[PDB]
């Protein structure tokens, strides 16, 4: 292959977590850059990551301007310090990635809990609605702000002093459970978009004690 | 053209309709008064060059209703390369015998820079497409312009639908679910790409595989590949004769 | 952390995991059970990935498992916010944002220019017609 002017990227991958989203490929520059579109299916392409010796394009700011729009995106290859030549056509060689909806696709980051307050038999416990990487005029939107009522909440918690553990749901942030008293009780929480087929929950949030 | 509907009369203002005999015979795009570029194709069977009438501001083919100016074909010049029966150059350049009006209903679509039809236009997904070609494969001609979007393939995309067809002097444009496509009859007229507020042109229709053919896209000219040689010929001192072949590059 | 006599003490996730590194046995002594000290261990150990300040140019770090996320200020993009958005004024790049034709120099600028029949405006990037019907225009609309 000394006679290659340039390969096709493979291995597309979309990486994606609260909405950050970075496309990643094949291969290592090898006597070539790389530069990245992207589109919704019926959209115009826009290039991004231009001539680059990167394998990865974030693409964040581009799939937030619709999170429910499916994006298609390519990267094209050219040669190093040669990057116009890209034959009579003016079309270099390219490779396609797998199409990407964000609202359904982005993994649900690792949650936290907030707090967790304690009066006699009840206790409550808040997960933090933290944000993601989606704008509303000059802001972040939390998950809760995009996701409404799509997202809720499972508790898995336990008595120190027995085997078993016991679980409760929420449509918001905040859970109410009864307690027995005398019982110090320990908590972990996942996010989960039930109407999802795949990446329904995040993982397990880290665990807080009374 | 299959799937479209009417072009409103003045909303395709570059198209041009070829005559032969009074026959409808092609379409074609206006890049100035006197300067028409269609697709070589539609001159493969031409015996009575003296009766080729190129018609603007045409689109209901059934009335005169004064917005048409109908002008003789003074001269058509096709790439050296193009040979009548196959499909790579498929482009003509027709010189008017007198310039059009620029009217309302009568003005000529850009003919853009070579870079930035490939580095930009390239890339807008849409275009319109238009004509009075066949309505369905193997149809009738439409009587009122008709215009469809389409939406644009890098070739490597279309390869599979036409392997080892698609030149790069041609790309392709339309739907593999066989909904919409150009045309028998549309060849010659504008694939127009809009781009911040101005239209371009950026293919010719050409060819296909039948018309709205499932798994297949319509092919076009590449007009990006022919910039210079339009506008060298836009340029030179005219020679003499009906047909000419002028050298490609 | 182990001091010498601490561990007389019975366990306490405050004194020895919060105020204190605590190991995976000083966990487990306090758990006691293995898949209750897993699911702490797993969080707990991790470690922060936004301890080595990743995120560039002014953007917000947010640790994950294993990884973490930035949050740039609006004028920039990447994994690390490493990109600035309004710095790649390039032909390629939305046409240089001119509204005709584009060229990229060698030590300038890129320039914007127009199409015969227009003149390019004070702006530097849009164009207007110099004649009554230019180019790619449509008049019945634009009445
Ligand atoms: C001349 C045009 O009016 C017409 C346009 C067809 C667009 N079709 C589409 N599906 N979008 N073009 C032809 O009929 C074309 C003629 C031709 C073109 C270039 C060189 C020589 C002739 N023929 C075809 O499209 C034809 C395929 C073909 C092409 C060239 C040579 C042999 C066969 N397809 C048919 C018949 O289905
Ligand atoms: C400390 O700062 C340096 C930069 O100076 C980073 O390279 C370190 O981050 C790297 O190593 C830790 C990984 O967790 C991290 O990759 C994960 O998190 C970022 C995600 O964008 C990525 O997908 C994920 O693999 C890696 O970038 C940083 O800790
Ligand atoms: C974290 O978020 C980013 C966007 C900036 O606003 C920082 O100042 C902030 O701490
Ligand atoms: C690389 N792939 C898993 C996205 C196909
Ligand atoms: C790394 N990330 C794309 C998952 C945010
Ligand atoms: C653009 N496309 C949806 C027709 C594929
Ligand atoms: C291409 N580069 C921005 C990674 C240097
Ligand atoms: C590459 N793909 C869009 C066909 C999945
Ligand atoms: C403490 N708070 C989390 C309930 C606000
Ligand atoms: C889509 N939704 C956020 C409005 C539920
Ligand atoms: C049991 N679980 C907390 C790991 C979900
Ligand atoms: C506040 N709530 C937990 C009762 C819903
Ligand atoms: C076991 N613990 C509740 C004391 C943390
Ligand atoms: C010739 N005519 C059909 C326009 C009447
Ligand atoms: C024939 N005519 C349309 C030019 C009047
Ligand atoms: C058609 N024309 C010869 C009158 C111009
Ligand atoms: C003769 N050809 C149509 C096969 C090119
Ligand atoms: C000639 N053809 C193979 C393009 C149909
Ligand atoms: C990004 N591209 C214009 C070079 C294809
Ligand atoms: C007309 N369009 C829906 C294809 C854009
Ligand atoms: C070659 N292709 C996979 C991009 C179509
Ligand atoms: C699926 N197919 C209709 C394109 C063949
Ligand atoms: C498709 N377009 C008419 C919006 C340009
Ligand atoms: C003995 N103790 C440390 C377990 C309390
Ligand atoms: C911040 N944290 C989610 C990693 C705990
Ligand atoms: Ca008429
Ligand atoms: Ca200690
Ligand atoms: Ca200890
Ligand atoms: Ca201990
Ligand atoms: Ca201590
Ligand atoms: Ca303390
Ligand atoms: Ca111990
Ligand atoms: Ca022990
Ligand atoms: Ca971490």
């Amino acid at each position: 292959s000394g006679t290659t002017n340039t390969v096709a990227a493979y291995n597309l991958t979309w990486k994606s977590t609260n909405f950050k989203t970075i496309l990643e490929w094949e291969p290592k520059p090898v006597n070539q850059v790389y530069t990245v579109q992207i589109s919704t299916k019926s959209g115009d392409w826009k290039s991004k990551c231009f001539y680059t010796t990167d394998t990865e394009c974030d693409l964040t700011d581009e799939i937030v301007k619709d999170v429910k729009q499916t994006y298609l995106a390519r990267v094209f290859s050219y040669p190093a310090g040669n990057v116009e030549s890209t034959g009579s056509a003016g079309e270099p060689l390219y490779e396609n990635s797998p199409e990407f909806t964000p609202y359904l696709e982005t993994n649900l980051g690792q949650p936290t809990i907030q707090s967790f307050e304690q009066v006699g038999t009840k206790v409550n416990v808040t997960v933090e609605d933290e944000r993601t990487l989606v704008r509303r005029n000059n802001t972040f939107l939390s998950l809760r702000d995009v996701f409404g009522k799509d997202l809720i909440y499972t508790l898995y918690y336990w008595k120190s002093s027995s085997s078993g553990k016991k679980t409760a749901k929420t449509n918001t942030n905040e859970f109410l459970i009864d307690v027995d008293k005398g019982e110090n009780y320990c908590f972990s929480v996942q996010a989960v978009i039930p109407s999802r087929t795949v990446n329904r929950k995040s993982t397990d949030s880290p665990v807080e004690c009374m | 053209i299959v799937g479209g509907k009417v072009c409103p009369k003045g909303e395709c203002p570059w198209q041009v309709l070829l005559l032969v005999n009074g026959a409808q015979l092609c379409g074609g795009t206006l890049i100035n008064t006197i300067w028409v570029v269609s697709a070589a194709h539609c001159f493969d069977k031409i015996k009575n060059w003296r009766n080729l009438i190129a018609v603007l501001g045409e689109h209901d083919l059934s009335e005169h209703d004064g917005d048409e100016q109908s002008r003789r074909v003074a001269q058509v010049i096709i790439p050296s390369t193009y040979v009548p029966g196959t499909t790579n150059h498929d482009i003509a350049l027709l010189r008017l015998h007198q310039p059009v009006v620029l009217t309302d209903h009568v003005v000529p679509l850009c003919l853009p820079e070579r870079t930035f039809s490939e580095r930009t236009l390239a890339f807008v997904r849409f275009s319109l497409v238009s004509g009075w070609g066949q309505l369905l494969d193997r149809g009738a001609t439409a009587l009122e312009l008709m215009v469809l979007n389409v939406p644009r393939l890098m070739t490597q995309d279309c390869e599979a639908s036409f392997p080892g067809k698609i030149t790069e002097y041609m790309f392709c444009a339309g739907y593999s679910d066989g909904s919409k496509d150009s045309c028998k009859g549309d060849s010659g007229g504008p694939h127009a790409t809009h781009y911040r507020g101005t239209w371009y042109l950026t293919g010719i229709v050409s060819w296909g595989q039948g018309c709205a053919t499932v798994g297949h896209f319509g092919v076009y000219t590449r007009v990006s590949q022919y910039i210079e040689w339009l506008q060298k010929l836009m340029r030179s001192e005219p020679r003499p004769g009906v047909l000419l072949r002028a050298p490609f590059p | 952390a182990n001091a010498f006599l601490e561990e007389l003490r019975p366990g306490s996730l405050e004194r020895e995991c919060k105020e204190e590194q605590c190991s995976f046995e000083e966990a487990r002594e306090i758990f006691k059970d293995a898949e209750r000290t897993k699911l702490f261990w797993i969080s707990y150990s991790d470690g922060d990935q936004c301890a080595s300040s990743p995120c560039q140019n002014g953007g917000s770090c947010k640790d994950q498992l294993q990884s973490y996320i930035c949050f740039c200020l609006p004028a920039f993009e990447g994994r690390n916010c490493e990109t600035h958005k309004d710095d790649q004024l390039i032909c390629v790049n939305e046409n240089g944002g001119c509204e005709q034709y584009c060229s990229d120099h060698t030590g300038t600028k890129r320039s914007c220019r127009c199409h015969e029949g227009y003149s390019l405006l004070a702006d530097g990037v849009s164009c207007t017609p110099t004649v009554e019907y230019p180019c790619g225009k449509i008049p019945i609309l634009e009445k």
